């Protein structure tokens, strides 16, 4: 079988178009809502960025469990493992940091507004719709 | 007494109720083309919503509401082809006159309706001894300009307008109604035309008999053209652009004429030119050239730069299947000045396109030196219904014009071209047709 | 009283896909 | 090579389309072109040099046009 | 002020022919 | 203004912002002025689509001036109505809807040289239960022949194939010998006239029958809009239509400089219009000036 | 219309068929003698046969004023006729407010009433709604979009189904 290059680095549309949208791995749409409208493509696989491009994690990020706010909070700008064993409650705080920006998103201005990805690897592919329905249910 | 705006206020006022008949807003229209109330719009518009808001219809008052229409110069395409429906429904109901009337009203005005035309067409050339040819004259103007070509109703007119001796419109009725047709059987126009020997009454019949023989392209008759000599005040701007154009298309020599007609339609243009269209402004042109009698300083740039308008604008809506004969036509030409070569046959028809001086566009342009030669094609709106198959009068006049910028226009007919089995014999065709008005190519 | 303005074209030829009657005049009636 | 046209070549139609292939060879490496004629090609060529392709055919540029202008009037 | 015209108040308003303009004064010259 | 060659469309038109604006470049053009020449370039793909973008401009204003029929008795307002879109069709540079949707299947299928594309490359321009009727025929033909149906004309599989597609296309209630009569003719013109004349009731009675099929589709799309509009409150149909009206007001002047934005406003400032000379004097509705 | 038309004074109507306006000419040779007499109010004048080919010159072109389109004039009117077939449905409910009585309260059950009560307000409900004819024009504008992007096919505005078919029958039982 012949084999065509494209030339071009593995690249997925990003933009405010992906918003509110159920993508794929490679960014292909897959909630029957049509083509992906206001977006621009771009790597998957970018540089981190440097030293001077860092900044002091300082302002906090709310998940709304008041466990993790008060014990181990969480700032803008973190990495912060949901470590655990299956049926814990992993994916329950999660959920429960997303379904909280979309509460928080609606009493602060356009700058301090948080836009949360959910990605699934691996997962059973009717799990994601009950996902989905959720946040079609609560808003986020 | 006697005053005119007090049955005016009585009209509008009835017209304004709510429960008006087919019958009242059927005399009412009537009434006001025998009062000629071009002027007040607003009126014609009120027994037109009452006319078309009418649910029942008898013959006697829809016959009068079609008439009414038709002569009092107003048209609405909603209204009038909505009407088609009672005419539909009465059509065993009608009289011959009625009938006529109700065929030439909605004929006249464009109504695209195929089973009223046939449903009229078969029960003409059924019974024709009983219908008088002025009758016969008015079915055919709407089968005409109906949209429909029927030809069954066409040959059984000119056994009728050859048979009996028929009055001066009736003869131009019929003619317009062959030009449009474009079927210009000579035995049909010469017995046609053995009625115009009493003088025209009305303008309308020289001018639509002017146009029909220009059109047809037949020759200009020396009684016609007298009408239009001294009756050249009973004319529209846009009618007697259409005379005039008729004029110079059928060869007609009396250029007082052509004066008496510019002197009509010059003064509503530098008046107002807005007036007409541009398919009129190209009309105008081609009797100012093909004439020669002179426009003023501003009306003949106007209709030389509208000439170019109105070509352009139908090159640019080619049918589609002229868009293929013309590239066709290209190809052969290219293969006649000699390219064996496909790159060599594109490069000449991508070089034949040139602009004319007005600013239009033409698709085959030959130059060698300092002559030109146009190459044009007339692929079947073009040319006439009947077996000859010769080509209208309009592309006669695009030559004429043509003729007058410097270009040898060598016209190709598509009964003759494409008929041909191989390319070849189509480069023999363009090549002669080029040698028969231009041997320097 | 305003619409919004589209522009696109339709490249497909389809039967207009006529809605199914709604049960308002019969919940009316009862 | 081996060239796809849609049409049987005339010898004028061959040595153009040798000026055009010429150049997607970097050397003076003068080919040993041969013909194949599939006319689902709208006319041109497609040179398919055994190990890269040059779809030159005007049925691939009429589809580049057409995914050309259904993006453009997404985005305006 | 009032009593506009008619060739004015025939117009069909909220038809589209403008972003149809919007995109085909903004396509050919992109496209060309 | 316009490039000159939207005023080359807008000459055949009849609408009212064309022709204003034609009437405004013949004044133009009077008054000293030189007609532009026009561009004997842009090669077919882009004559196509500017041929396209500038025959949607006058489709576009026409289909708004052409009144729906939606409720009437008979057939004549169908007829009318199928009759405007024709005269628009034929103002917007477009041919007979025959002959424009054969030129369609003889653009897209110009290398189909099989049954099965042919049918799968037109599927978007026939209705879904005749293609469907016509795959059946052609799968029962390659059955019995257990071997490729080819668009050729003369294999005679491909007449095994049509002997079976004339039957179901007059069982669609199409008669296929007087549309083939009309469109291949006869040598004399007495027969000519004698199959236009059945095959012009056949397309009269098609065209009529799809604007009655769009106008029906109209019918029941406002019919049920309505009755999902009658079950609300009047306090939520208010604020409803009052939030759309703004969202509708917000998307056309939050981009300023676009045509279509002005000439939406100006078309509000119209409806104002409108509305202030009817509450002016409502007996003699809108007030034009003659 | 056409350019010219060839009509007048020549199979005419010679009267009024309405009482509301009555009318007689003199069909004479060449010229006509017009007596219209509407009501009460009667004039007259004399035209020719030269003279009613002359008023088919300029054309009227009679043109509809609407408030946004006619094509959106056409669905709210579609609309409103809806909209009566719907009150003319709402106007044969029967009379709930002969039963308002103290004599109807106090004998009746108290779900029963609360029912009665609250089918009363249900018809305020739909009375009010039916009767909301600002609500039309804004419902138009629903059904114009769809439409008028159904018209703006690549093929042509009157474009069906059942010509395409038969085109395409045109098409196939030809060759190629
Ligand atoms: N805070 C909570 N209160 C009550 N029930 C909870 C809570 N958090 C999680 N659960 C329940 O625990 C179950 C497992 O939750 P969750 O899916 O979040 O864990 P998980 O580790 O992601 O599971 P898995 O590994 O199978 O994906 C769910 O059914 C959920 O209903
Ligand atoms: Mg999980």
């Amino acid at each position: 079988d012949l084999v065509y290059r494209t030339g071009q680095i593995v690249n997925v549309p990003i933009g405010p178009g992906t918003l509110g949208r159920v993508t794929d791995g490679l960014g292909q749409p897959i909630d029957g809502k049509g083509p992906l409208t206001n977006v621009r493509s771009s790597l998957v696989e970018v540089k981190a960025p440097g030293i001077i491009a860092r900044q002091s994690v300082r302002e906090p990020l709310f998940t709304g469990v008041k466990a993790v706010d008060a014990l181990v909070p969480i700032g803008r700008g973190q990495r912060e493992l949901i470590i655990g064993d299956r049926q814990t409650g992993k994916t329950a705080v999660a959920i429960d940091a997303i379904i909280h920006q979309k509460n928080c998103n609606e009493q602060v201005p356009k700058a301090q507004r948080v836009y949360c990805v959910y990605v699934a690897v691996g997962q059973k592919r009717s799990t994601v719709a009950q996902l989905v329905k959720l946040f079609t249910q609560t808003g986020a | 007494e006697n005053d005119v705006p007090a049955i005016l206020k009585e009209i509008d006022s009835l017209v304004s109720r709510e429960a008006v008949s087919a019958k009242e807003v059927s005399d009412a229209a009537v009434a006001l083309t025998y009062l000629q109330v071009k002027a007040n719009r607003r009126l014609w518009g009120k027994v037109l919503e009452k006319a078309g808001a009418a649910q029942d219809y008898d013959a006697a008052s829809l016959t009068n509401l079609l008439w009414a229409i038709n002569t009092g110069g107003v048209e609405h395409f909603k209204t009038v082809a909505e009407l088609a429906g009672p005419a539909v429904s009465l059509l065993p109901s009608l009289s011959p006159v009625q009938l006529s009337i109700v065929v030439e009203a909605l004929g006249g005005a464009g109504v695209k309706n195929y089973e009223l035309y046939n449903k009229a067409s078969a029960v003409v050339v059924s019974k024709i001894g009983e219908f008088k040819p002025a009758e016969i004259a008015r079915v055919l103007y709407g089968v005409a300009f109906g949209g429909v070509n029927d030809v069954a109703l066409a040959k059984a007119a000119g056994k009728v307008f050859a048979s009996t001796e028929v009055d001066s419109r009736t003869a131009a009725q019929a003619l317009y109604a062959l030009a449009k047709l474009g079927r210009a059987d000579k035995a049909t126009v010469d017995a046609l035309l053995k009625s115009f020997k009493k003088g025209t009454e009305s303008a309308s019949d020289a001018a639509a008999a002017s146009f029909a023989l220009g059109s047809l392209s037949f020759k200009a008759e020396k009684a016609i053209v007298d009408a239009l000599k001294a009756s050249a005040g009973d004319l529209a701007p846009a009618q007697a652009v259409e005379a005039a154009y008729g004029l110079a298309l059928s060869g007609a020599t009396d250029a007082e004429a052509f004066k008496a007609l510019f002197g009509v339609v010059a003064p509503a243009i530098e008046k107002a030119p807005d007036a007409l269209e541009v398919s009129s402004l190209a009309q105008l042109h081609v009797a100012s050239t093909i004439s020669g009698a002179k426009l003023p300083a501003a009306v003949g740039s106007f209709v030389a730069k509208a000439f170019g308008l109105a070509a352009d604008a139908a090159r640019l809506k080619r049918s589609s299947a002229e868009s293929a004969l013309v590239a066709d036509v290209a190809a052969a030409t290219a293969v006649a000045f000699g390219a064996q070569y496909r790159p060599e046959v594109a490069s000449a028809v991508a070089s034949y396109v040139k602009t004319a001086p007005d600013g239009s566009v033409l698709d085959i342009a030959i130059t060698k030196g300092d002559a030109k030669v146009l190459v044009q094609a007339v692929p079947s709106s073009l040319l006439t219904s009947t077996t000859p198959a010769k080509p209208l009068g309009h592309v006669a006049a695009y030559s004429k014009v043509r003729e007058a910028q410097g270009y040898a226009v060598a016209v190709v007919p598509a009964n003759e071209f494409e008929a041909l089995p191989d390319q070849k014999a189509k480069a023999q065709y363009v090549l002669a047709a080029i040698k028969k008005v231009a041997p320097s190519f | 009283y305003l619409a919004p303005l589209r522009s696109d074209f339709t490249e497909e030829i389809t039967a207009p896909k006529v809605a199914s009657a709604s049960n308002l005049v019969n919940e009316w009636n009862n | 090579c081996t060239v796809i046209t849609a049409e049987p070549l005339d010898k004028l139609e061959r040595v153009e389309l040798t000026k055009k292939a010429e150049k997607f060879v970097d050397a003076g490496f003068k080919l040993v072109m041969q013909e194949k004629i599939d006319k689902k090609l709208l006319g041109g060529f497609v040179i398919e040099f055994s190990d890269r392709r040059v779809d030159m055919s005007t049925a691939k540029k009429v589809e580049e046009f057409n995914n050309f202008v259904n993006k453009l009037v997404l985005s305006i | 002020a009032d009593a506009k015209a008619l060739d004015e108040l025939r117009k069909p308003k909220f038809s589209s022919k403008y972003l149809i303009q919007h995109v085909s004064q903004k396509l050919i010259p992109a496209v060309k | 203004a316009v490039s000159k060659k939207e005023v080359l469309y807008f000459l055949s038109s009849k609408d009212a912002e064309s022709s204003t604006a034609v009437k405004s470049y013949l004044k133009s053009l009077y008054a000293g002025a030189q007609v532009e020449a026009t561009e004997t370039d842009a090669s077919e793909l882009i004559a196509q689509l500017e041929k396209k973008y500038l025959s949607a401009q006058v489709v576009e204003p026409g289909v708004h001036n052409i009144a729906l029929p939606l409720g009437e008795s008979g057939s004549a307002p169908v007829k009318r109505y199928a009759a405007e879109l024709f005269n628009l069709g034929a103002q917007a540079g477009f041919e007979c809807p025959f002959i424009e949707v054969s030129k369609k299947f003889g653009q897209e299928t110009a290398t189909s040289e099989t049954v099965k594309d042919v049918l799968n490359k037109t599927k978007s321009y026939v209705s879904a239960d005749y293609n469907a009727a016509l795959n059946e025929v052609l799968s029962s033909v390659e059955a019995e022949i257990n071997g490729p149906v080819l668009f050729d004309g003369k294999t005679e599989g491909f007449k095994k194939f049509a002997a079976k597609a004339k039957a179901v296309a007059v069982s669609r209630g199409l008669p296929a010998d007087t549309i083939l009569a009309y469109c291949a003719g006869s040598a004399n013109e007495d027969a000519a006239d004698k199959v236009s004349k059945e095959f012009f009731t056949w397309f009269e009675s098609a065209y009529t029958a799809d604007a009655a099929a769009e106008v029906k589709a109209i019918e029941a799309e406002a019919a049920s809009i309505l009755d999902r509009h009658l079950a609300k409150p009047v306090a939520q149909i208010r604020k409803e239509q009052a939030s759309a009206y703004a969202s509708l007001l917000k998307r056309a002047e939050t981009a300023k400089g676009a045509k279509w934005a002005e000439k939406y406003l100006e078309d509000v400032k119209a409806v104002q219009w409108f509305d202030a000379s009817v509450a002016e004097a409502p007996a003699s509705g809108p007030k034009v000036a003659a | 219309l056409t350019t010219f038309t060839f009509s007048g004074l020549q199979d005419a109507p010679v009267a009024a068929l309405s009482g509301s306006i009555k009318l007689n000419v003199a069909a004479k040779a060449g010229k006509a003698e017009v007596t219209v007499a509407a009501g009460a109010a009667k004039a007259a004048t004399q035209v020719s046969a030269a003279a009613l080919r002359k008023l088919s010159g300029s054309k009227i072109s009679l043109a509809e004023v609407a408030r946004i389109s006619v094509l959106h004039s056409s669905i709210q009117n579609y609309l409103l006729s809806l909209s009566n077939e719907r009150y003319q449905l709402l106007s044969q409910w029967p009379d709930f407010t002969t039963m308002y009585g103290k004599d109807f309260y106090y004998r009746a059950h108290p779900e029963d009433l609360k029912k009665f009560y609250d089918a009363a307000d249900e018809y305020y409900k739909l009375y009010e709604t039916v009767t909301e004819f600002d609500s039309l024009s804004a419902l138009a504008s629903q059904v114009v979009p769809n439409y008028a992007a159904r018209r703006r096919s690549t093929v042509h505005p009157a474009i069906g189904s059942t010509v395409a078919d038969g085109a395409f029958t045109n098409f196939l039982l030809s060759k190629q």
